[PDB]
Parts: C-alpha cells; sequence; structure tokens
C-alpha cells in the first residue's frame, strides 16, 4: 500500500495516501488544516530517535514509514470559562449581542455557548 | 474539563468523515477520500461544561475490519452512522451495534444511531425503520446531513450526554 502513518500535534494521528510525484508538504495539508494547524508552523520528523525531514521531501520516499509532526519552540489548547460580559461585548463568531457566554482567558476568544464548535481548535499565548 | 473518547463507525461512504469534519471545522467535505484511521481532538461546550472530544474516525472499508475489535474496547461512546439513501448501509450498521455490545460485554453501551445524507431526496430507509432498530437497542436516533449540517451537533452532543451518565 501507498500509505504513511503520521502522528500530528495535540496527540492526534492520521494515515495519509501517497501519490507518486506528490509532495510531503502537500500530502499532509488536508489533515493539518482540518485540525486548525499550519505546516509552516510545524516540523516533520521520521521516527527511527527521530530524523528531521524537509517539508519538500518526496512523499514516496517514506512509504511504509511512520512520521511525526511537532511544533517549533516558542501555543495550544483553550481554557474555556463561564463569563457574563458586563462591558458591552459581542460574539467572535456570529458578531451578535453576547452577555452570557464563555471565554478562554488565554486567547481572549468570546462566544456564545451555541457558538462553540466554530472556535478555532488551536489557542495562542498559552 | 472532561474528555470523551467518541468513535464514529459505519459502512463505507455513509459520511463518517464528513460528519466529523463538519463538527470541528464547519467545512463540508464533498470529496470522498477513504479513511484508514483519523484522530481529532476538539474542545466543545455541551450543557455548560467544557468537553474535549477525542473523536476516532474509523475505516468503513472491509479491509480494516480487524481494527473494529481494537477501537470498540477503547471508545466510551459510538456514533453508528449509515446512509438513508443506502439500504445496505442500514443493515451494515445493524451488526456494528451488535458487535459493540458483544465486545463491550454489556447491554448498556453509549451509542447513537445516525441516519446521514438527509438532504438527499432519494431516501430508501424510513425513519420508522431506523427508530425500530434504535428502540430495540435502547439508543437514540438522530437524522443528520453533513452537507447542510442539520442535526450534526445534535448527534455528537447526544452521544456525549449518553456517556455523561451511563
Ligand atoms: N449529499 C451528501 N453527501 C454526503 C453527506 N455526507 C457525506 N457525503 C458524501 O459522501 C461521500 C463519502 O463521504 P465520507 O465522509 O468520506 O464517508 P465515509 O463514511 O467517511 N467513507 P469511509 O468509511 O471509507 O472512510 C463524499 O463524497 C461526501 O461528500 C451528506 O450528508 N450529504
Ligand atoms: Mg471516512
Ligand atoms: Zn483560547
Ligand atoms: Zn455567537
Amino acid at each position: 500500500s501507498n500509505t504513511i502513518r503520521v502522528f500530528l500535534p495535540n496527540k492526534q494521528r492520521t494515515v495519509v495516501n501517497v501519490r507518486n510525484g506528490m509532495s510531503l508538504h502537500d500530502c499532509l495539508m488536508k489533515a493539518l488544516k482540518v485540525r486548525g494547524l499550519q505546516p509552516e508552523c510545524c516540523a516533520v520528523f521520521r521516527l527511527l530517535k527521530k530524523a528531521r525531514l524537509d517539508w519538500n521531501t518526496d512523499a514516496a520516499s517514506l512509504i511504509g514509514e511512520e512520521l511525526q509532526v511537532d511544533f517549533l519552540d516558542h501555543l495550544t489548547t483553550h481554557n474555556f470559562a463561564r463569563k457574563t460580559f458586563l462591558k458591552l461585548a459581542f460574539c467572535d463568531i456570529c458578531q451578535k449581542f453576547l452577555l452570557n457566554g464563555f471565554r478562554c482567558q488565554t486567547c481572549g476568544y468570546k462566544f456564545h455557548e451555541h457558538c462553540s464548535t466554530k472556535v478555532p481548535t488551536m489557542c495562542v499565548d498559552w | 474539563m472532561t474528555e470523551y473518547k467518541l468513535v464514529v463507525v459505519g459502512a463505507g461512504g455513509v459520511g463518517k468523515s464528513a460528519l466529523t469534519i463538519q463538527l470541528i471545522q464547519n467545512h463540508f467535505v464533498d470529496e470522498y477520500d477513504p479513511t484508514i484511521e483519523d484522530s481529532y481532538r476538539k474542545q466543545v461546550v455541551i450543557d455548560g461544561e467544557t468537553c474535549l472530544l477525542d473523536i476516532l474516525d474509523t475505516a468503513g472499508q472491509e479491509e480494516y475490519s480487524a481494527m473494529r475489535d481494537q477501537y470498540m474496547r477503547t471508545g466510551e461512546g459510538f456514533l453508528c452512522v449509515f446512509a438513508i439513501n443506502n439500504t445496505k448501509s442500514f443493515e451494515d450498521i445493524h451488526q456494528y451495534c451488535e458487535q459493540i455490545k458483544r465486545v463491550k460485554d454489556s447491554d448498556d453501551v453509549p451509542m447513537v444511531l445516525v441516519g446521514n445524507k438527509c438532504d438527499l431526496a432519494a431516501r430508501t430507509v424510513e425513519s420508522r425503520q431506523a427508530q425500530d432498530l434504535a428502540r430495540s437497542y435502547g439508543i437514540p436516533y438522530i437524522e443528520t446531513s453533513a452537507k447542510t449540517r442539520q442535526g450534526v451537533e445534535d448527534a455528537f452532543y447526544t452521544l456525549v450526554r449518553e456517556i455523561r451518565q451511563h
């Protein structure tokens, strides 16, 4: 099979299909995008104890291998908390009136409870 | 926050990945790239509490059927998906649930039967037939459509509510 096991950040994993001529940076874009990640914010290894690979590496050069994608040095995960906004605030998703909702103190993202799944997956500023 | 190990099972092409990706990214995947194993972690607020859903998107292809016994002992709740425009997928999900109760060795496993692709008008599986199967297992049933996002959050949130008590 033309498959590669790839371990993604935030304790996630996928199994990508490989086409001859296709790149590694392009083969893992979909899996990284649907998880709120960017490849140029990440460095891809190949497990051996890991060997760093360049993002332009041919995806056929590692068929049957197990890779891992990690963050560079110098954030992730939100810390949601119930907050009732006295200062006039609106949601960050639907931009409508928000008085009783939730907010992550780390990111400052404010939203309604029914507006929870449209919050970006990754969180900045730790 | 509370973590929930959700598992999405079902025959091939019923819309498991399209349902999961719709929940976490609000996109609609209209391409069909078959899944082998996909892991998603997304933080969610259900009924006022912060939930981190560790959703396991499984393979519907019969080549990876041996993986069923593996993830059907790890997961806490199972989203058993079929396509309302595909009668073969409705009976395929019948033995998915029966296999879950057997390897869980329980008659009370958090499950949510989900009929997908309800935006389509060429329906061949009545909801009566689906609620018949859902009531026989004592599990809820929720019609969804990964394209129009109808009932997508309802199906995932219902399974979390089933795990929360149990
Ligand atoms: N109209 C419509 N199409 C849908 C819906 N859900 C999925 N599809 C389509 O059906 C096809 C299969 O979707 P997919 O999510 O890959 O199904 P799957 O169960 O994950 N397949 P597999 O088990 O092989 O991984 C895709 O072309 C997708 O766009 C839906 O609700 N409505
Ligand atoms: Mg899939
Ligand atoms: Zn945040
Ligand atoms: Zn909102």
